[PDB]
RNA sequence: GCCGGAAAGGGGGCCGCCCUCUCGCCCGUCACGCACCGCACGUUCGUGGGGAACCUGGCGCUAAACCAUUCGUAGACGACC
RNA sequence: UUGGAUUGUUCACCCACUAAUAGGGAACGUGAGCUGGGUUUAGACCGUCGUGAGACAGGUUAGUUUUACCCUACUGAUGAU
RNA sequence: CCCAUAUCCGCAGCAGGUCUCCAAGGUGAACAGCCUCUGGCAUGUUGGAACAAUGUAGGUAAGGGAAGUCGGCAAGCCGG
RNA sequence: AGCCUUGAAGCCUAGGGCGCGGGCCCGGGUGGAGCCGCCGCAGGUGCAGAUCUUGGUGGUAGUAGCAAAUAUUCAAACGAGAACUUUGAAGGCCGAAGUGGAGAAGGGUUCCAUGUGAACAGCAGUUGAACAUGGGUCAGUCGGUCCUGAGAGAUGGGCGAG
RNA sequence: GGCUAAAUACCGGCACGAGACCGAUAGUCAACAAGUACCGUAAGGGAAAGUUGAAAAGAACUUUGAAGAGAGAGUUCAAGAGGGCGUGAAACCGUUAAGAGGUAAACGGGUGGGGUCCGCGCAGUCCGCCCGGAGGAUUCAACCCGGCGGCGCGGUCCGGC
């Protein structure tokens, strides 16, 4: 468990990285989304997401 | 936080757990003792078969009136039930133990559920109304759960 | 190798040979072996029954049951065809 | 070892058929099996008794018949060794 | 605002109870029953699959016609 | 010149024992601040029951059940999520003594809008008469107000311990 | 016909002090937003409910999931104290370990089998005397000095009380 802990910094990092990743794959596929009804509701659906995201994050600040 | 059963190794071990999971506590006992023993992908595969009904959950301690069914011939026993909304609680902790094992750094792939334990939660109140005007408890039985898995190659 | 055994079937008799000793049994000669110093479950059936996993080879073996589906000679559900 | 008329009847009695229309038991078998005609609450009528309230194995009429999902037994249905 | 099979009283979003106003077309004697228009609703605290028994509520039964039962109870006949 | 933050009470204990027993002493754990031995004193002083009292929890049991009043179906939208929300198209019911449109008594914010999905709405809900925010009831002519009805009720008087 | 302080009474009121009292099912019904919530048309009836920690230092931040919920991280002596949070028993339940299983279970007497720990088992007691065997003291008896104490029919010593 020491061990785990002497590492913690480490996995935070690469859980970060994967989630940079998987958020860049995310918009690259928005983004070669040919068309623009789909790329529209892909996108508003994106933003919604992230807004409650930022709600929650502003109710657990709360 | 402090479970029952500790692992035998920290690292190669992911823990989950569940606290007033408004389900049934006896349907998620039996499907529990289901996946004790199981694979993660042999688990999420028979849960999804469980809400499919192309799978069974083996009814074995709480089996009054329990009917009976032919997909229960798998586990040498009669009688078994395909819950629904207790394949899909455990489902979501199978979910939450899996990106609990890739914040360590386990292989998902060579996970076996190794502890699976279900609790009996603080029941939840309601009433009913019964004939001469009498009022009747309708209780709630809801559960804690925890499990942990393990690589095991 | 041939024989005979079925009530819940005999590792028995016999044919041979190319093997090998005159020891095996009785009565004696001849000396020896831990003679562990008075002392308990010793001495067999026992290459026991079950269970694991190991080495070492020889010959060989590559299936079904259940579920899902289907049927209706069947059926509360299972079961059955 | 029966079908019916009368009676709440048990009993009894008669008609008809029949081989014969024998007797009985099982908490006077059997009300979470039924019915509820009788008996046996509260309403009322008549008779006899009592000054009276009331009484009458004396008649009359109307009168709520609850629950099994438990264990066993039994009947079928899975399965177990 | 509700004024009632969810805003009231019955412990409740309870088949109960609770005072009135207005009042279309057809059939028909008719404010009866049945279909419809205006207006309203989504089957009355849930759905799916089966189609066993025993129930609950409706039906129909050859021949006989109360032999059933304490008793024609129930059902049936009749019906304008 | 008792024990105690170098760990008191309490509780748990396949640990060691004592006592015929009531009971007790040690060890380990948990805990975090008070406690006991003796000689006397005092008492609201020892529980298995009382159809005991209060609280908690089981088997029954994932069982009974979620069956009065004919009935739902398709596509789309919102949404993490749709048998149940919303729109549209079908099919149906109520069938002017209505499941319509308005009022009295009663309720008291149930009204309207937006949001929420914890609890509740005996399944679910993206919905609600739920919850949280805010709004909303405008009178010389509509009623009350006024008048008497059945009746209630002062003064005078009478009665009365009051 | 009339008046009249003191000694005397006081489960209401204001303000006080105390206790061989109870210690949150006790003590007032009420330690707490208690004659409150609630019930009844009314008269009336009438509860349950105290405890995180020394200090909120009340868990930033990362992560899965829609969320509740978790997994990490951090605070603290301690979250094995995490907003109904001191300790956290019993019934009841879950899982892990060990054994067992057709006369319901349980039980008393007797053993045997297996476990769990303990003995901190695994070469087994010490003690007095004496004999011998090797060593080491500043050491015994007896005398002298000083102190202390006991006893003395010091037959009947001096002086006290
Ligand atoms: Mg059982
Ligand atoms: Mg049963
Ligand atoms: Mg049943
Ligand atoms: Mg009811
Ligand atoms: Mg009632
Ligand atoms: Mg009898
Ligand atoms: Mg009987
Ligand atoms: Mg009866
Ligand atoms: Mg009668
Ligand atoms: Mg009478
Ligand atoms: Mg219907
Ligand atoms: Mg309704
Ligand atoms: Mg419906
Ligand atoms: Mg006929
Ligand atoms: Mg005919
Ligand atoms: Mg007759
Ligand atoms: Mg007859
Ligand atoms: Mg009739
Ligand atoms: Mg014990
Ligand atoms: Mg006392
Ligand atoms: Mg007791
Ligand atoms: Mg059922
Ligand atoms: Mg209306
Ligand atoms: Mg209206
Ligand atoms: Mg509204
Ligand atoms: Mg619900
Ligand atoms: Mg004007
Ligand atoms: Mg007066
Ligand atoms: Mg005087
Ligand atoms: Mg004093
Ligand atoms: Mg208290
Ligand atoms: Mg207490
Ligand atoms: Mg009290
Ligand atoms: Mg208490
Ligand atoms: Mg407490
Ligand atoms: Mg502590
Ligand atoms: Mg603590
Ligand atoms: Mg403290
Ligand atoms: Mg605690
Ligand atoms: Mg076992």
């Amino acid at each position: 468990e020491n061990f785990l802990k002497l590492t913690h910094v480490q996995r935070q990092e690469a859980a970060q990285s994967r989630r940079e990743e998987k958020k860049r794959a995310e918009k690259e596929r928005i983004m070669n989304e040919e068309d623009p009804e789909k790329q529209r509701r892909l996108e508003e659906a994106a933003l919604r997401r992230e807004q409650k995201k930022l709600e929650k994050k502003q109710m657990k600040m709360k | 936080v402090r479970y029952s059963l500790d692992p035998e190794n920290p690292t190669k071990s992911c823990k989950s757990r569940g606290s007033n999971l408004r389900v049934h506590f006896k349907n998620t006992r039996e499907t529990a003792q289901a996946i004790k023993g199981m694979h993660i992908r042999k688990a999420t595969k028979y849960l999804k078969d469980v809400t499919l009904k192309k799978q069974c959950v083996p009814f074995r301690r709480y089996n009054g009136g329990v009917g009976r069914c032919a997909q229960a011939k798998q586990w040498g026993w009669t009688q078994g039930r395909w819950p629904k909304k207790s394949a899909e609680f455990l489902l979501h902790m199978l979910k939450n133990a899996e990106s609990n094992a890739e914040l360590k750094g386990l292989d998902v792939d060579s996970l076996v559920i190794e502890h699976i334990q279900v609790n009996k939660a603080p029941k939840m109140r309601r009433r009913t109304y019964r004939a001469h005007g009498r009022i009747n408890p309708y209780m709630s039985s809801p559960c804690h759960i925890e499990m942990i898995l393990t690589e095991k190659e």
